[PDB]
RNA sequence: CGAAGAUGAUCAGAUACCGUCGUAGUCUUAACCAUAAACUAUGCCGACUAGGGAUCGGGUGGUGUUUUUUUAAUGACCCACUCGGCACCUUACGAGAAAUCAAAGUCUUUGGGUUCUGGGGGGAGUAUGGUCGCAAGGCUGAAACUUAAAGGAAUUGACGGA
């Protein structure tokens, strides 16, 4: 039966966007389904800011960061543990947490 | 001698309301049981279906028994209630108990010219419950209940004579067929014909008037 | 309704819904009857005596049972100018 | 049996019987 | 691993009801008059009853306790409860009324004092 | 039915226009808009407190017309509706529920909170909605201290009164105590004010 | 509301709605009478009037086309009906 | 598109008499929807009825009061004899001791009692109960 | 409008639309296509005589268990090769 | 990048996953094909029935911000409406077997108009015949025979290298 409405996707005036690549497994899997995630990191790490900021010419620098938007398969999202699969009343939800 | 519970039933064990019909106009709601044995003393119960519906368990099967029973006078007033318990005894016992919270009345009407003695029914009435849909059509006299002897036995014991039956759905799921029966013939009451049209004076209930010999403190 | 011999046989006239005229029947378990009680010269109780008014639960169920008692309770005269006709 | 290569065999058979005809005429 | 069951805390919550002008937040004695005005078949049960009861009082010296109702705190929580305020709240101190709330006292007819300030937006 | 003397006296409109009542919501459900007047900047909608006081009169109507003054049960799951239950209860009949409701009290006859009121009247029909729910099913009419914003299904009398604030809750519960007392045979007089005060129906901190 | 009257609604409830879904659907819109700058002369100028209206002197616009009312000439005086 | 307006007419009083309304809006307002609300009135199912004259096609405002449970269309208006009346109003009508076929019929749209007195026939319009 | 045209003028297009969907009943597309007389051992008949050729005993079906005691026949008046049962206790002895 | 194919490992076996290559293909031009889970598994048109807020595009009105610099264009934004759209949220009057659905409602109280399709599961989208295509195949499309269940939705358990 229909599990979800909008049936895994987010497509509801399309018929066909555009596929993207997973990052993980290079599966095609279409964009406005795939499952998108926005990891904004510090360029080094947290616990090694105060080696680099001693031992750096340019005082309080920038301690710039690393952007990347990681498109997922269903498949590669839920073994990652991204998603994590809900109840049946609570998979309605649509707030990030 | 139960000690009521339940102010319209205290006015009922005192004898302040004598009839089934005051419960009915005023749409109370009767949850004590003995309310139903008083008024309505004339009143015979037909078990019809004792079957066991099952529970799967880690290990085993624990097959409950349930129980359709039809209550009724056949003066119009008939109930209906569902008892799925553990031992049929009380699925009969409570299921009694349960018809009888449910006792709802049954307008009666003419096919007709209207000489005496309403033998029928004033309308075509439809019930739907699952899929089963039952439609009762009034009918000439002398036309017996044409229906199922499910059916039949739940308009025998509400005393109407001649009645015809359309059916829909599975009549063979014999819980909803009733159900939607039950619908008819609650629906009954619930057609606006025309000799209800007049302006009615819209009346005070027992429990406002008996205000002092029910609500005990 | 009556038979041939008069006779008024029914087995029972049921109520009316004040708002919407419909049938109040024997499960109707979310109709009421509100009885309002008319008031003597500064207003007292008059105990016993009533403006009764009947609502089937559909019309409460709508939502529709506040603005149809205010309607009901304006033309008898218990309420001035919270309801207005022309909406 | 999936369907879909169930196809794919009853296709091949689609071509062997009208070659079988073919061959016979 | 001290947590007591049902059958303690139901019996030392009856007992609260009807003998709160009794025993105190003395374990002894209520230990001892647990014997005359309730039958309990063990003196290892008497114990274990007698000292969730007293455990009780003195919470109850410490505010009422929810589950437990009686007199001696039902006319004690309406006295605190009769306190009227003299700050002569809904009495005008000096009566803040906007453009649209002056219209509404006008169009009711009445008689009321006001001070008229705009709304920023 | 109301003949001069039943009108909103304007020392009755210090003290609504003053505990905040005609500020109602944001947001007007559409079962409201009668009882809205001349929405502000800044969104805020002013409730006409006229219709406020025909209602309410309308309400104790409806309560000084049951017999027992003991079952118009009042409930208030809400603090500040929490008071002025209890002072509502104790100058009237009226059987209170204050707090929790605890479902199974119009039904379930083997309860102990196991009532049957001939009214029942609310502080929020949002929160106390298991008592409006359970009120349709035994037949019990519902008046209702309603906001612009709240539903009234199965409401049939609705007071049009803000929710936000305390004192607003605490006037219209006083008042209603108030008119119930004055229409029957224990405030006798309709024109002097009464000495109870209304700020005894308001929640205190702490 | 389940009660109202639909033959005389409210007139700010007439204006809240569309040009067709009223009970008499009508016009909303209306004709001007529009001077140039220049000179005196009347003109009659529509309000949503899809051309470049020009008069006898000023005889290069007085009112500019644009997708509802034409705005006017931002010289121009102009009066309704 | 807009086929029968007399099931314009009589799907708007069904769909607003179900949610307990005093009054529905009818368009758009033919002289057969005129003579089955004239029909439905004098027997006591609706009440005032008010045509509203713009220079089109006509509004209707029906005040339905509560006595009404059906109304409806037939559709297509079938040629209906003398001797199938008793056919057709035992098929759309739940008794026989109230209720109304309404008929065309070249003496007039009327219903099927005084059709059976005139006696008269011709095709059919719908039915009221 | 529930699918089917509804017009009086459409008598045609409801009937032409029922032949079409009525060979979609078991007995109908039996009956008109003369399956019976053309197909079906027993051309149409209730009862053929046939010539004995074999005893057969047929295996019952799982989960049944038994031999059946079937005979094997030759019809007289069409020559078709039928499998017929032979229904008692015994019996399969009075055949031949 | 990669049907095929070559090759490297593991597996008891691998004519498979995985690694490295790699023809056809993937791109295009000029002609064929005509199928997709071609899906919203929901024909097209029309009417009515219930509240909400957000967005898109169009329009109307603010002596509203924005350029607050004397009686401060135009865009953008804010607020209220209405027209149309993609959706959604809440309820469920209704609908259904339910999952759910303001449409999948106005349906035994069965008729707004109209097109196509289905008739238990297989055999079988098979045979044959016609037709279309360079072909792969497409469209139309059976019967004999066999079968007492197949299936849909939800419940409880059980099990999951969840
Ligand atoms: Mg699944
Ligand atoms: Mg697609
Ligand atoms: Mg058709
Ligand atoms: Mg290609
Ligand atoms: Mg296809
Ligand atoms: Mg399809
Ligand atoms: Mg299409
Ligand atoms: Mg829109
Ligand atoms: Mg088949
Ligand atoms: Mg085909
Ligand atoms: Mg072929
Ligand atoms: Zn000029």
């Amino acid at each position: 039966p229909k599990k979800r409405a909008s049936n895994g996707r987010n497509k509801k005036g399309r018929g066909h966007v555009k596929p993207v690549r997973c990052v993980n497994c290079s599966k095609s899997i279409p964009k406005d389904k795939a499952i998108k995630r926005m990891a904004i990191r510090n360029i080094v790490e947290a616990a090694a800011v105060r080696d680099l900021s001693e031992a750096s010419v340019y005082p309080e620098y920038a301690l710039p960061k690393t952007y990347n938007k990681l498109h997922y398969c269903v498949s590669c999202a839920i073994h990652a543990r991204i998603v994590r699969v809900r109840s049946r009343e609570d998979r309605k939800n649509r707030a990030p947490p | 001698g139960w000690v009521p519970v339940t102010k319209l039933g205290r006015l009922v064990k005192a004898g302040k309301i004598t009839t089934i019909e005051e419960i009915f106009l005023h749409s109370l709601p009767v949850k004590e049981f003995q309310i139903i044995d008083t008024l309505l003393p004339g009143l015979q119960d037909e078990v019809m279906n004792i079957k066991p519906v099952q529970k799967q368990t880690r290990a085993g099967q624990r097959t409950r028994f349930k129980a359709v029973v039809v209550v009724g006078d056949s003066n119009g007033h008939v109930g209906l209630g569902i008892k799925t318990a553990k031992e049929v005894a009380g699925a009969i016992r409570a299921g009694i108990i349960i018809a009888k919270l449910s006792v709802i009345p049954i307008r009666r009407g003419y096919w007709g010219t209207n000489l005496g003695q309403p033998h029928s029914l004033a309308t075509k009435t439809t019930g739907k419950c699952g899929s089963v849909t039952v439609r009762l059509i009034p009918a000439p006299r002398g036309s017996g209940i044409v229906a199922s002897p499910a059916v039949k036995k739940l308009l025998q014991l509400a005393g109407v004579e001649d009645v015809y039956t359309q059916s829909n759905g599975k009549t063979r799921t014999l819980e909803n067929t009733l159900k939607a029966a039950f619908v008819a013939i609650g629906n009954t009451y619930g057609f606006l014909t025309p000799n209800l049209w007049a302006e009615q004076p819209l009346p005070v209930s027992p429990l406002d008037i008996y205000s002092d010999e029910a609500s005990a403190q | 309704m009556e038979n041939d011999k008069g006779q008024l046989v029914e087995l029972y006239v049921p109520r009316k819904c004040s708002a919407t005229n419909r049938i109040i029947k024997a499960d109707d378990h979310a109709s009421v009857q509100i009885n309002v009680a008319k008031v003597d010269e500064e207003g007292r109780a008059i105990p016993g005596e009533y403006v009764t008014y009947a609502l089937s639960g559909y019309v409460r169920s709508r939502g529709e049972s506040d603005d149809s008692l205010n309607r009901l309770a304006q033309n008898d005269g218990l309420l001035k100018n919270v309801w207005s006709y022309s909406r | 049996m999936r369907a879909k290569w169930r196809k794919k065999r009853t296709r091949r058979l689609k071509r062997k019987r009208r070659k079988v005809r073919a061959r016979s005429k | 691993g001290r947590v007591r069951t049902k059958t303690v805390k139901r019996a030392s919550k009856a007992l609260i009801e009807r003998y709160y002008p009794k025993l105190t937040l003395d374990f002894q004695t209520n230990k001892r008059l647990c014997d005359e005005i309730a039958t309990i078949q063990s003196k290892r049960l008497r114990n274990k009853i007698a000292g969730y009861t007293t455990h009780l009082m003195k919470r109850i010296q410490k505010g009422p306790v929810r589950g437990i109702s009686f007199k001696l705190q039902e006319e004690e929580r309406e006295r605190k409860d009769q306190y009227v305020p003299e700050v002569s709240a809904l009495d005008l101190s000096r009566l803040n009324v906007d453009n649209q709330t002056s219209d509404l006292v006008k169009s009711l007819g009445l008689k009321l004092p006001l001070s008229v300030i705009n709304v920023s937006a | 039915s109301l003949p001069a003397t039943f009108d909103l006296t304007p020392e009755d409109a210090q003290l609504l226009l003053a505990a905040n009542t005609h500020l109602g919501a944001r947001n007007v459900q559409v079962h409201q808009e009668p009882y809205v007047f001349n929405a502000r900047p800044d969104g805020v909608h002013v409730i006409n407190v006229g219709k406020t006081w025909e209602k309410l009169v309308l309400a104790a109507r409806i309560i000084a017309a049951i017999p027992n003054p003991e079952d118009v049960v009042a409930i208030s799951s809400r603090t500040f509706g929490q008071r002025a239950v209890l002072k509502f209860a104790a100058h009237t009949g009226a059987t209170p529920i204050a707090g929790r409701f605890t479902p199974g009290s119009f039904t379930n006859y083997i309860t102990r909170s196991f009532k049957e009121p001939r009214l029942v009247i609310v502080t929020d029909p949002r929160s106390d909605a298991q008592a409006i729910k359970e009120a349709s099913y035994v037949n019990i009419p519902v008046i209702a201290l309603t906001d612009l914003d709240s539903p009234s299904e199965f409401v049939d009398v609705a007071i049009p009164c803000n929710n936000r604030g305390k004192h607003s809750i605490g006037l219209i519960w006083y008042l209603l105590a108030r008119e119930v007392l004055r229409l029957r045979g224990a405030l006798v007089d309709r024109t002097q004010p009464w000495s109870i005060m209304p700020d005894l129906y308001f929640y205190r901190d702490p | 509301v389940l009660v109202q009257d639909l033959l005389h609604p409210t007139a700010a409830s007439e204006a809240r709605k569309h040009k067709l879904k009223t009970l008499v659907q009508g016009p909303r819109s209306y004709f001007l009478d529009v001077k140039c700058p220049g000179c005196l002369n009347i003109t009659t100028v529509f309000s949503h009037a899809q051309t470049a209206v020009t008069c006898e002197s000023c005889s290069t616009i007085l009112c500019t086309p644009t997708g509802g009312k034409a705005k006017l000439s931002e010289g121009t005086s102009f009066r309704r009906k | 598109t807009r086929s029968s307006v007399l099931a314009d007419a009589l799907n708007a009083i069904n769909n607003a008499e179900k949610t307990g309304k005093r009054q529905v809006l009818i368009r758009p307002s033919s002289k057969v929807i005129i003579k089955f609300l004239q029909v439905m009135q004098k027997h006591g199912y609706i009440g005032e009825f008010e045509y509203i004259d713009d220079h089109r096609s006509g509004k209707i405002v029906v005040q339905l009061n509560g006595r009404l449970n059906k109304c409806g269309v037939i559709s297509p208006r079938f040629n209906v004899k003398i001797g199938d009346i008793e056919k057709w109003t035992a098929n759309l009508l739940p008794a026989r001791q109230f209720g109304y076929v309404i008929l065309t019929t070249s003496a007039g749209i009327m219903d099927h009692e005084e059709a059976r007195r005139k006696h008269v026939s011709g095709k059919i319009l719908g039915f009221v109960y | 409008g529930k699918g089917k045209p509804r017009g009086l003028n459409s008598a045609r297009k409801l009937r032409v639309h029922r032949r079409n969907n009525r060979w979609a009943e078991n007995n109908y597309k039996k009956r008109l296509l003369g399956t019976a007389f053309k197909s079906s051992p027993f051309g149409g008949s209730s009862h053929a005589k046939g010539i004995v050729l074999e005893k057969l005993g047929i295996e019952s079906k799982q989960p049944n268990s038994a031999i059946r005691k079937c005979v094997r026949v030759q019809l007289i008046k069409n020559g078709k090769k039928v499998t017929a049962f032979v229904p008692n206790d015994g019996c399969l002895n009075f055949v031949d």
